[PDB]
């Protein structure tokens, strides 16, 4: 219904190596990039989806495709064997959809945090107001450490839907059942 | 009104590459393209960049770039062209225009129409406008209407 | 004068015998070679004043200096 | 599971708040976070002997993990089995582990490692040295992981009880001080380290001149303290200066390792003043006479035949002897470290060459200025 290109931001950091959801924490964001981004894909069909890892670097694995397929295959072999950057993650990740094909696509971005962000509360709240000044839909989504939501991603999404901005929604999962349909209740219904 | 010889460009104007940034939900970039009383109005801060695309490469002449008169009309406004990739407000500030452009106040007038160097604007197939400062110094700017004149080069 | 082009390698040591890790990109000599059907390409592009690949004394000590 | 932690709750220095943290790290199946706090747990200030419990505790982790990096594993496989202290049931653990986390990770490399260094002590060539060949052949493509690099070094040093291993034992010791960037030891292993090190550096049959020995932090930022002779021997050494009251001194100093020695040192400064001339004359004057090598090195004037003998046939100088007039030529090859003053000579010189290319860069343009167009 609305044209958007969406830069996911999928974790594998060393502390995704934990047994929070059933399987694996890795896995669990797994399969929750594969749904949101079906999700995304069968929404409207020329949507634009790419892939952006946040471990020790931000490699760009796959960038903007319409594709689902070759993103997903990208997204197996992830490894988590890193440490996490998240502000270098989102800067890769707006420059990226800088980079975007259809200059009519509404910018908006996924992003799994599984791991207490290391950083300054100015640099969170610098690049939020750098975000908004492009007008970016960034999503961030808290995964595995218990401290869900940490006061950093709170200012960041705040200053960022800075008097009902774009929809960075603090969404909150359980440390137990991270299940897809708690994964899809809030976001599809709004981000 | 438009320069003989001339024509409006909007029928050339692509919306798949039109993009502006740091516009308000409520105040559609629409708002600027449409020659209503309805505006654009930025919503972070005075600075803007709207980026308009057109179908085919096309020549402009003169730059109809108006606002309101309560001061947060535009009043410098660097023009960039053809660009490559989507435009980034500190590179913005920081790169060299195309063309720099100090909007007078006779300008924003609804009679305001700004000539362009033509002589820079031959092969102009996606024009950037950084709207840099507002006449009231304002904390956001309005544009009542903004397009361009200009011709085809035929392709 | 003479900076065409400088070609570097990345390799894999740490820094030396008793040094910190680092990347160390290492240079290696370079050259500017033409195959055939591109030389004269570069040729008729010049023939300028410039050339004359016979060396007369006054280019080799222009050369010289 | 958590019923062994439970009863075993106990028996541990400031029990409740560690092992309740492990409680609930094991009970919400947080790994990584787990894996961190074993790790600082088992290098806590203690002996932790309840060895049979913590491994089967890392039993249960490491099964349900089937993910967690075999780094951590191993490291803590490792503490362990320092902590049982029985070779061959120790053997068949790493045997087990390695089987148990085969990833093309720095886990086999760590293994055999450790099997290597816990195998020195037992037969010391006949499974340790073609471990190390094994470590060194398949170590490839992970330069900065710079721990299993720190093991390889335990390796190799370790395994420095021998002839051979006097100048490689040296150089695979600079390699380690090297990779383990941060110093992060203890200021007596680091003394320990740097005076093993001056000894290999003096008795090394390889090692000549050899700077940045003396330039490494972990060496002079510490041994200036204690036992400050070495350090004058170093000082001596890659001056050239034979300092025979000195050197004496030290060789007395240090009775083992340098008394049985001595006479190579003396060869190995003999050597070294020789470098000394060919570096205190800059070839203004390359013509020494026997005179200067034998007063200098407190040699007499016959065996100077026999030492720039040596210092050719090694390699480190490449000049001719005129025994007639008594004069050897030099051009040597071995620089050395550069003496911040040293280096501002050597600039002044490079400013007087430039100078001169500048000048007469300027002469022939001048003269050719008709021709040159």
């Amino acid at each position: 219904m609305v044209l958007e290109s969406t830069m996911v931001c999928v974790d594998n950091s060393e502390y995704m190596r934990n047994g929070d959801f059933l399987p694996t924490r890795l896995q669990a964001q797994q399969d929750a990039v594969n749904i949101v981004c079906h999700s995304k894909t069968r929404s409207n069909p020329e949507n634009n989806v790419g892939l952006i890892t946040l471990a020790n670097d931000c490699e760009v694995l796959t960038t903007l495709t319409p594709d689902t397929g070759r993103i997903l295959s990208k997204l197996h072999t992830v490894q988590p064997k890193g440490k996490i950057t998240f502000c270098t993650g989102i800067r890769v990740a707006h420059l990226a959809l800088k980079h975007r094909q259809g200059k009519n696509h509404k910018m908006r971005i996924i992003a799994f945090v599984g791991s207490p962000v290391e950083d300054n509360e100015k640099d969170l709240v610098k690049l939020a107001k750098r975000l908004k000044k492009e007008k970016v839909n960034v999503d961030i989504i808290n995964f595995g450490e218990e401290e869900v939501n940490t006061e950093k991603l709170t200012a960041f999404v705040n200053t960022l839907n800075g008097k009902d901005g774009t929809g960075s929604h603090l969404v909150t999962v359980p440390p137990g059942p991270s299940l897809a349909d708690a994964l899809i209740s809030s976001p599809i219904l709004a981000g | 009104d438009i320069p003989k010889g001339y024509m409006d460009l909007m029928p050339f104007i692509n919306k798949a590459g039109c993009e502006c940034l740091n516009e308000s939900d409520e105040h559609g970039f629409d708002n600027c393209l449409r020659k209503d009383t309805t505006f654009l109005e930025s919503d972070c801060d005075e600075q803007l960049l709207i980026t308009v695309a057109f179908n085919q490469p096309v020549k402009l002449y003169s730059m109809k770039f108006q606002g309101p008169d309560n001061g947060q009309g535009p009043k410098y406004v660097k023009i960039f062209i053809n660009l490559p990739r989507s435009m980034d407000f500190e590179e913005a500030e920081r790169s060299e225009p195309t063309q720099a452009l100090e909007l007078t106040e006779d300008d924003i007038k609804e009679d305001g129409i700004v000539p362009l160097r033509y002589v820079k604007f031959q092969n102009v197939n996606s024009v950037t406008i950084f709207v840099q400062s507002n006449q009231g110094e304002e904390e956001t700017t309005r544009i009542s209407y903004f397009t361009f004149i200009g011709t085809p080069v035929q392709a | 004068l003479g900076l065409p082009t400088e070609a570097y390698i990345s390799v894999e040591e740490v820094h030396d015998d008793g040094t910190p890790t680092s990347k160390t990109f290492e240079h290696v000599t370079s050259e500017i070679g033409a195959e055939e059907a591109e030389e004269v390409g570069v040729e008729h592009l010049l023939r300028d004043i410039k050339d004359t690949t016979v060396g007369t004394l006054s280019q080799r000590i222009t050369n010289q200096v | 599971v958590p019923g062994f932690l439970q009863q075993s709750q106990n028996s541990g220095p400031g029990q409740p708040a560690v092992w309740h943290r492990l409680e609930e790290l094991y009970t919400k199946k947080l790994w990584h976070q787990l894996t961190l706090q074993v790790l600082d747990f088992v290098q806590d200030p203690c002996f932790a002997q309840g060895d049979g419990l913590i491994k089967l505790y890392e039993n249960f982790i490491s099964e349900f993990e089937h993910r967690v990096n075999p780094l951590s594993l191993v490291e803590i496989i490792l503490h362990v089995v320092r902590q049982m202290t029985d070779p061959n049931v120790a053997l068949t653990f790493l045997e087990k582990t390695r089987e148990k986390v085969k990833s093309s990770d720095e886990a086999v490399i760590l293994c055999k490692t450790a099997i290597g260094a816990l195998k020195l002590n037992i037969g010391d060539l006949q499974v340790t040295k073609e471990t190390i060949e094994d470590v060194e052949e398949m170590l490839n493509n992970l330069p900065g992981v710079t721990s299993v690099h720190s093991r390889f070094y335990d390796l190799s040093s370790k395994y420095y009880q021998t002839i051979g291993n006097h100048a490689s034992y040296y150089k695979d010791a600079l390699r380690f001080l090297g990779c383990v960037d941060i110093k992060d030891l203890p200021v007596s292993e680091q003394q320990e380290r740097a005076f093993t090190l001056g000894l290999a550096g003096l008795l090394g049959e390889g090692v000549f001149n050899f700077g940045e020995l003396l330039m490494h932090p972990v060496l002079e930022s510490l041994r200036n303290t204690d036992r400050q002779w070495l350090i004058d021997t170093l000082y001596a050494f890659n001056s050239g200066n034979v300092e025979r009251f000195q050197t004496l001194k030290t060789a007395w100093g240090q009775q083992p390792d340098l008394a049985a020695n001595e006479a190579q040192l003396l060869r190995k400064i003999q050597l070294l003043c020789l470098m000394e001339m060919t570096f205190t004359r800059p070839a203004n004057h390359r013509q020494l006479t026997f005179e200067e090598i034998a007063k200098s090195a407190k040699i007499t004037v016959n065996e100077v035949e026999l030492l720039v003998m040596k210092a050719l046939s090694v390699g480190l100088v490449k000049g001719s002897i005129d025994e007639v007039d008594k004069r050897v030529h030099m051009t040597w090859v071995q620089p050395r470290v550069l003496d911040l003053q040293q280096i501002k000579g050597m600039k002044d010189r490079l400013e007087f060459w430039c100078t001169d290319v500048k000048s007469m860069e300027m002469l022939v343009e001048h003269q050719a200025h008709d021709i040159l167009t």
